[PDB]
């Protein structure tokens, strides 16, 4: 009599197929590349600028001595 | 030829990148006026020793003194 089948309690879990957690596309990609890079550029004109700056300070110390 | 930038870019879309890099790198040096603040910088860097000249009557400018308005006006780039 000690027989198995159960009277409730079953789901079941899902046969299906999905998990589309997207993900900012369509367009927004490309957006943060372009404006980021340039950023890169914008730190440029600002160091290597004023390091020509030092640049010339840097060999005018060897010209004005040196007679 | 509308459609052949929309039925390669979505077909082949790695050497399309490549000449959109090909172009906007020719046509700007000629384009925009920090051009020319190169040259005026390149050529303003002294290497080698600056040499005075001999006076013989003139004198068209540039006394002895250095610390005299005298020369050039390179000076803009330092309040630049």
């Amino acid at each position: 009599k000690q027989d198995m089948p159960p009277v409730g309690g079953y789901g079941p879990i899902d046969y299906k197929r999905n998990l589309p957690r997207r993900g900012l596309s369509g367009y927004s990609m490309f957006a943060v590349g372009i404006g980021a890079l340039l950023f890169g550029y914008w730190s440029m004109m600002k160091w290597n600028r004023e390091r020509r700056r030092l640049q010339i300070e840097d060999f005018e110390a060897r010209i004005a001595l040196m007679p | 030829v509308a459609a052949f930038l929309k039925n390669v870019w979505a077909k082949e879309p790695v050497l399309v990148a490549s000449f959109a890099i090909a172009g906007l790198a020719v046509i700007l040096p000629t384009l925009s006026p920090y051009t020319k603040y190169s040259l005026m910088i390149n050529r303003a860097t002294p290497y080698n020793y600056p040499v005075p000249l001999r006076d013989d009557g003139n004198m068209p400018d540039v006394p002895s003194h250095p610390q005299d308005p005298q020369g050039p006006s390179l000076e803009w780039l330092k309040r630049l």
